[PDB]
Parts: structure tokens; C-alpha cells; sequence
């Protein structure tokens, strides 16, 4: 899909073994697969079905996601910050698409 | 028989649900069911699984808890077609199931048109 543009909020940085709070969104219209054209006709789905989060490689969550899910999905959660690198955000679209975005943490 | 109960089942691997361990968090009145805010918590998990009962295709969310997680708390905004009971099963590494499960009434049904 076009203009799937992921938003990350997240600390740059943590005390070693520090809990972060991860929120993550993007655009998508997550077409649900039940809603009904002027002629009453079913619209097929086209969803975001899977969201990973990985710190330094090592998954934080992994969420199957269904139609349910809401229009631009937002998922937050806590990433417990060990060590420094980079957290890496995944989103597999029902079209094929692969949605990435990078987040560097430093450990203060 | 019913969906609700095959995607419970298949969770539970057989075994009933117990209660506690589990927070599910969800307004008692949602004015938009097309952006509904869940938030779920389970300290222990290894997964919680949302479920909508009213809805059509019930199923909402599996949230799989990997090692890097501080804890096992989840937010994310849901839709809900209509009035209904939201469902959190949260599965521990031992394999035990816990349930809550709370109405949550719905002004605009979420789904779609």
C-alpha cells in the first residue's frame, strides 16, 4: 500500500536495565472486509495482519493482527533496555508489502 | 460450536479458563466503535488474545510477548461493530489460561458501512 508512514515515540536513550514505553502507529486504511460498496456489495480486506518489535535483534512483541484491529494500527508496550542498539519495527501488509523503521537507543 | 469458543479452545489447548493474573481495560461506553482503546495486562504471559464477541469475524489480536518485553502489558485501539463483551485470554509458560471479559456499549458501530 502507498503512504503507509510509520511513527515511532520512543526514549533515544536509557539507564541500562531501564524500562522504555514503545508506541508505534502507521497509515493504513486496514480495510476490514465488511463494509459495503453503493450497491451493497462486500469490499474485500486489505489489513496489516503482523506488527514485530525487536531490541538488538531479540523480539519485545509480535502481534497477529485481525480486521478488527483499527484504521492507522497503534500498539504500545515496554521494551526493557539492557544494552544499546537499535530497536527495529516490522509491519507485513495482506498485499505484500513490508513496512520497516529503525529506532537507535543509547544507554546513559 | 460457537467461534468465540473454537479460537478459545484452540488457545487453551483444552483446559479451562482461570481468572485473576489478567487485566483487561476498556470504556463502559465507547462513543466511536471504530477506535475503541484496549489495553490488556497479564504479568507472566507469554500471550494475550483479544476477542470481540459481537463482532463478525471475532477474532481482534494475538499479542506474543518475546523475551526484550519490560512487561506484559499491551495497548492498541479496536473496532467494535456493535454493543458487546470484549474478551482477554492471557496464556502463561506453564501453559495455565486466564479470562476477563467486559461489556463495553458502542454509540457509532465500528466494522464499516
Amino acid at each position: 500500500a502507498d503512504d503507509a508512514k510509520p511513527r515511532v515515540k520512543v526514549p533515544s536513550s536509557a539507564k541500562a536495565g531501564e524500562t522504555v514505553t514503545v508506541k508505534a502507529l502507521i497509515s493504513h486504511k486496514m480495510e476490514s472486509g465488511q463494509r459495503k460498496d453503493a450497491d451493497g456489495k462486500l469490499i474485500p480486506r486489505s489489513i496489516i495482519n503482523r506488527f514485530t518489535c525487536e531490541l538488538n535483534g531479540v523480539n519485545v512483541v509480535d502481534v497477529a493482527i485481525d480486521p478488527a484491529v483499527s484504521t492507522n494500527p497503534y500498539f504500545e508496550f515496554d521494551a526493557k533496555v539492557d544494552a544499546a542498539g537499535e530497536f527495529k519495527f516490522t509491519w507485513y501488509d495482506d498485499d505484500g508489502s513490508v513496512y520497516e523503521d529503525v529506532k537507535p537507543i543509547a544507554v546513559a | 460450536s460457537s467461534t468465540v469458543d473454537e479460537l478459545t479452545a484452540a488457545f487453551t489447548g483444552g483446559a479451562a479458563t482461570g481468572e485473576g493474573g489478567l487485566t483487561l481495560t476498556a470504556p463502559e461506553i465507547a462513543e466511536n466503535g471504530n477506535t475503541v482503546p484496549i489495553e490488556v495486562k497479564a504479568p507472566g504471559a507469554v500471550a494475550i488474545m483479544l476477542l470481540a464477541a459481537g463482532n463478525p469475524e471475532p477474532a481482534v489480536a494475538t499479542f506474543n510477548f518475546g523475551p526484550a518485553a519490560a512487561d506484559q502489558r499491551a495497548a492498541t485501539r479496536i473496532r467494535l461493530a456493535q454493543t458487546q463483551d470484549v474478551i482477554a485470554l492471557a496464556k502463561m509458560a506453564d501453559g495455565s489460561v486466564v479470562k476477563a471479559q467486559t461489556t463495553v456499549k458502542v454509540t457509532i458501530g465500528g466494522c464499516g458501512g
